[PDB]
């Protein structure tokens, strides 16, 4: 998955 | 509310405990009942809050991403049928995430969005409730998928649009909520070139301020850059 | 109980979804309703009753271990009263633990223990046992103290006896129940010798016996076998 | 900690 914050 | 009787001040304090414990449910409730006392939040508190639902919320997600593999493996040409278990349990998970979404999406509008005026809490809550969309909509499959999508769509961009006028491109608020938005784009809104455009152009606009920062603000703000790059090597 | 309307096939279906999905809390559940339909439980699904309350009480341990150390801290000479605030959490982290413990020693009460004839499913069950009277020794402060701590001893020297009558010395519940009994010499009862010696002849015993297993079975002792080692080097 | 399984 993508990095999220 | 089960914290009702409790201090405010010991609900925060519990939060942090429930923190080093990784008790990341409890840290939750005791921040929920923080918010419920009426109380604008610190910057502090604002970080606990978020802190806590993203750990209850991401292990509900890799549960639920876990599961619905399993019951598209059952799906499969070939497969033996095992019974309307895979479904229930994958259904059960969804429907406890999409609680915990609710959840803090309520506390957002009871009353937290409309009495934060300063930016770095306004854009922090409009984030979340993009991120709290965004998880609603990584489950949605019905009549309304479309609005949550845009719903989140809707929560990012007022975001973005105060983030802009009122905070550096360094912002780690900003840089934060353009990360997700550029997700939310790739991921969710079938919008690969929108997420490279947007995570390039915050990559590179951050460049450019760090000149301006201190030691211990840059190392923020370069945190978040290189997650901006880590996307941008994944997805070309 | 909320699984009484689920089959039971259908509980221990999801309880190895609930493990692949690490939603311990929720396999826990789901084999406490398999053990509640009243029938006797398989080898298979009694190590996943076992492996859903240990990863459950695992982390309610490794909780109460952190709040108990910020605790003992602030009560050090020199240390700022900050209020009740930490006993009282952990206190409540302290009482969902034994609830825990107390559910699992229940189901054992009622009726697993008393049907288990086979050695295999009676020492299991009986290591249990002892488990988790360990565990409620680990938090026990009060009055019956020496009670539960007798408990804990009781149930492992009844499953020591059987299984050295009847399992041989590289067996895997054997030499588990031999771990786990010196662990509760070592850390509970004070007696690092007692803990120390039926370490080191559990682990000679099995390596005398290993000639006699097929590949698998010499992987599965020889596991064990190396924590046992691991103790000794700990302890030595 | 010791180790138990
Ligand atoms: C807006 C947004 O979504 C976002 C953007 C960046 C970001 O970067 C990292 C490094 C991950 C972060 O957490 N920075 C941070 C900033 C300011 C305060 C705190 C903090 C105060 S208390 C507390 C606690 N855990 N007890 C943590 C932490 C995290 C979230
Ligand atoms: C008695 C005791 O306390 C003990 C002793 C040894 C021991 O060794 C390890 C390797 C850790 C183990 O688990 N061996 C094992 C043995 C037989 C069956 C299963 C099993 C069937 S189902 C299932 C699941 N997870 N779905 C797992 C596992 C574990 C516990």
């Amino acid at each position: 998955f993508p990095a999220t914050v | 509310g089960a914290m009702g009787s409790m201090e405010r001040a010991s609900l925060i304090q519990k939060a942090k405990l429930a923190e080093q414990a990784e008790r990341y449910e409890d840290m939750a409730a005791f921040m929920k009942g923080a918010v419920e006392k009426g109380e604008e939040l610190s910057c502090e508190e604002r970080n606990l809050l978020s802190v806590a639902y993203k750990n209850v919320v991401g292990g509900q997600r890799a549960a639920w991403r876990v599961l619905s593999s399993i019951e598209q493996k059952s799906n499969e040409e070939g497969s033996e049928e095992k019974g309307p278990e895979v479904r229930e349990y994958r259904e059960k998970v969804e429907t406890e995430l999409q609680g915990v979404c609710d959840t803090v999406l309520g506390l957002l509008d009871s009353h937290l969005i409309k009495e934060a005026g300063d930016a770095e809490s306004r854009v922090f809550y409009l984030k979340m409730k993009g991120d709290y969309y965004r998880y609603l909509a990584e489950v949605a499959t019905g009549d309304d998928k479309k609005r949550i999508i845009d719903s989140a769509r809707s929560a990012y961009q007022e975001a973005m649009d105060i983030s802009k006028k009122e905070m550096p491109p360094t912002n780690p608020i900003r840089l934060g909520l353009a990360l997700n938005f550029s997700v939310f784009h790739y991921e969710i809104a079938n919008s690969p070139e929108e997420a490279i455009s947007l995570a390039k152009t915050t990559f590179d606009e951050a460049m450019a301020d760090l000149h301006t920062l201190s030691e211990d603000s840059y190392k923020d703000s370069t945190l978040i850059m290189q997650l901006l790059r880590d996307n941008l090597t994944l997805w070309t």
